[PDB]
């Protein structure tokens, strides 16, 4: 099947400046009908797509013309001349010569803005929670920038994982920073086994990895 | 302007089967093929095939061969795709497009029972900090199926709130938490509930968030 | 797929010598600013290079009012006898230039009067007694075959497109139009070449007259629903396929434009050129028109192929 391969994965912008993002076919996408079927569109967070170019380089109707897409054979480029606050979102491109149809894995269009490091919380189960039999345990990375960020739970300074998930915010309309929520889960009988519970942080805003903890039963 | 409109989220037991319409309007039905896409909770798409609602032709992804069938009503201007023997991995927003893209239909496919969720509180142990500002939040667990919606004071608190996307366990069941920032001053004189609402399990709770000690 | 002013630059051209060369000089000029203003490209190309380009539609304006006889008509000299061709002819280039620069009505309404009045035969059709010297610039006319239904339908064309301005100075006008219109829509179904096809057919669409048994024949003359040509000079075939363009949009069959649209950019026909006015005027504005009526219409899902593979 044809791969396609986009780069960069994450693209910061600055309103006002241009944008450029590849795509990279594994195989010519000229069809024999003479056409090339090399798609682009937009997908902001929760939606259906927006359909922005068709046929390589022509503009959907109504798409602003500070995009453009151009290329051929294998290689492809979709440029934005002056980047708009609408225009942050993911960007896919597709073939539509090959069988199967085939999409690139997006590239995040996102606001840049500068560092700022993640205030941390760490958050203890409830004693209503340990009563059914399980503690979870709550790490809070609030308001960083970039994107990019690492969890790491200890549990008596044992690395863990596997048994913690994470989810992280849509990038604020307001301050341009992202949030990021782990739970670490565990049987009541595990929790009370183990004392030191820390939650440690790596992200590019702090000098080194800051550690939250608790002790299991001190405040 | 052209519009797609598609059939509702559904919840599948594994072995199932689901056939999800698309309503077209704004151009003519007929002249143009649509495209069936499939896009995985966090991941990319998938294309499953494609019909011409002029002849009925059809051509899919042979990964789905004998699983899926798309047909079209041209007298209603509606799409279908049927999908069976339905498999946790099929878990995903089925989308039409022609070339516009319909809203997409979240397609669940699981043996989980519908569940209200628990609401347990996010609290420092202690109301003493040093910091200028301090976190609070709802951890709302163990639910089946999306979605829930959080609020904090009734909605007449939305500075600094962090509701964040759920995610499955290996339970089957979703966990979600809600977060807000405040002034560490405000800590027991100020109050704090999330009200949280499942409407699949007809579930309302409000928790007010207090911590253990002062 | 507007085409790229950068490569239209040749077509700002300074209009110099007789009555037939100065219209040949006008022709790339007026129609590379009517494009380049329908597609929005002087902010790009240079605003600074439009107000240029007006100047040289001036001086081609000016200098053809020496070729105006006294009967309003024009030849290539003043002592030659008037060409009913090169008369319609400077009808099209001015009415269409008149939101460019100002055109005298006196002029442009003097010459419609003279071919009704002077070169309309009683049965409709229109009569050239002088031919134009240049024969290379007046396109698929050239042909000996059909001459009678291909000068009819070009007078019958720049008639109409002078009538919003004319009318209301030349009361013959909407009879003459009437008339030239009976004797294509009596003619047309015995017409054997695809380029009369075109130009009688655009000039029946715009008097909603391209109908029925008419309407079938024109759209069944393209080959592959995409060109009308003939076997001969490859000019003349795209001349023939942008009145076929214009034919459609008047009839608003925007399904039918796209694959027309597409054939004539893979031609990668820019204009200028020996024998070049009628295709570089034609195809600017035949695409102009279709960028104001259905810019980037598309008649099915051109994100992917037609194939529809069934293993």
């Amino acid at each position: 099947d044809v791969v396609m391969t986009q780069s960069p994965l994450s693209l910061p912008v600055t309103l006002g400046q241009p944008a450029s993002i590849s795509c990279k076919s594994s195989q010519s996408l000229l069809d024999s009908d003479g056409k090339t079927y090399l798609n682009w569109f937009q997908q902001r967070p929760g939606q259906s797509p927006r359909r922005l170019i068709y046929l390589v380089s022509k503009l959907d109707s109504g798409v602003p013309d500070r995009f453009s897409g151009s290329g051929s054979g294998t290689d492809f480029t979709l440029k934005i001349s002056r980047v708009e606050a609408e225009d942050v979102g993911v960007y896919y491109c597709w073939q539509g010569t090959h069988f199967p149809r085939t999409f690139g894995g997006g590239t995040k269009v996102e606001i840049k803005r500068t560092v700022a490091a993640p205030s941390v919380f760490i958050f203890p189960p409830s004693d209503e929670q340990l009563k059914s039999g399980t503690a979870s345990v709550v790490c809070l990375l609030n308001n960083f920038y970039p994107r990019e960020a690492k969890v790491q739970w200890k549990v008596d300074n044992a690395l863990q994982s596997g048994n913690s998930q994470e989810s992280v915010t849509e990038q604020d309309s307001k301050d341009s920073t992202y949030s990021l929520s782990s739970t670490l889960t565990l049987s009541k009988a595990d929790y009370e086994k183990h004392k030191v519970y820390a939650c440690e942080v790596t992200h590019q805003g702090l000098s080194s990895p800051v550690t939250k903890s608790f002790n299991r039963g001190e405040c | 302007q052209v519009q797609l409109v598609q059939s509702g989220a559904e919840v599948k037991k594994p072995g199932a089967s689901v056939k999800v319409s698309c309503k077209a309007s704004g151009y003519t039905f007929t002249n143009y093929y649509i495209n069936w896409v499939r896009q995985a909770p966090g991941q990319g798409l998938e294309w499953m095939g494609v019909i011409n609602p002029y002849s009925g032709g059809t051509s899919y992804n042979q990964k789905f061969k004998g699983r899926v069938t798309m047909t079209v009503d041209t007298s209603t201007s509606t799409a279908y795709m049927e999908l069976s023997s339905l498999r946790s991995e099929d878990t995903a927003v089925y989308f039409c497009s022609s070339p516009y893209w319909g809203q997409g239909t979240l397609v669940t496919v699981s043996s989980a029972s519908t569940k209200g969720p628990s609401v347990f509180p996010l609290a420092p142990c202690s109301r003493s900090t040093s910091e200028s500002t301090a976190a609070l939040g709802c951890l709302v667990k163990d639910y089946f199926p999306e979605p829930v919606t959080v609020s904090w004071n009734s909605g007449a608190l939305t500075s600094g709130v962090h509701t964040f996307p759920a995610v499955l366990q290996s339970s089957g069941l979703y966990s979600l938490s809600s977060v807000v920032t405040v002034p560490s001053s405000s800590l027991g004189t100020k109050t704090y509930t999330c009200n949280v609402d499942h409407k699949p399990s007809n579930t309302k709770v409000d928790k007010r968030v207090e911590s253990k000690y002062g | 797929g507007a085409v790229d002013a950068e490569r239209l630059k040749h077509l700002i051209v300074t209009p110099s010598g007789a009555g037939e060369q100065n219209m040949i000089g006008m022709t790339p000029t007026v129609i590379a600013v009517h494009y380049l203003d329908e597609t929005e490209q002087w902010e790009k190309f240079g605003l600074e290079k439009r107000q240029g380009a007006l100047e040289l539609i001036k001086k081609g304006y000016t200098q053809q009012l020496a070729f105006r006889q006294p009967s309003s008509a024009f030849a290539a000299f003043v002592k030659r006898a008037p060409s009913t061709w090169l008369t319609a002819y400077v009808v099209k280039v001015f009415s269409l230039a008149v939101n460019l620069i100002a055109i005298d009505s006196q002029v442009l309404c003097g010459a419609v009067k003279w071919l009704i009045l002077e070169k309309q035969k009683p049965d409709g059709v229109f009569q050239e007694d002088a031919p134009v010297i240049h024969q290379e610039m007046i396109g698929g006319l050239r042909n000996n075959n059909e001459k009678d239904m291909a000068l009819t339908a070009f007078v019958l064309i720049s008639l109409q497109e002078a009538k919003d301005i004319c009318e209301e100075q030349v009361n013959s006008l909407p009879g003459s139009i009437t008339k030239a219109g009976d004797f294509l829509e009596a003619n047309y179904m015995n017409l054997q070449r695809s380029y009369t096809v075109a130009i009688a057919g655009y000039a029946l669409a715009q008097m909603g007259r391209l109908k029925g048994p008419l309407l079938n024949k024109f759209l069944t003359t393209a080959k592959d629903k995409n060109r009308w040509e003939d076997p001969g000079k490859q000019l003349y075939n795209v001349e023939a396929t942008s009145y076929a363009l214009l034919a459609l949009l008047q009839l608003k069959d925007f399904d039918f434009v796209p694959p027309v649209v597409r054939w004539l950019n893979e031609q990668r026909y820019y204009g200028g050129g020996y024998g070049s006015t009628q295709a570089t005027f034609m195809v600017f504005q035949a695409l102009a028109q279709y960028q104001k009526d259905a810019p980037d219409h598309q008649e099915l899902n051109l994100d992917v192929s037609l194939q529809l593979p069934s293993r």
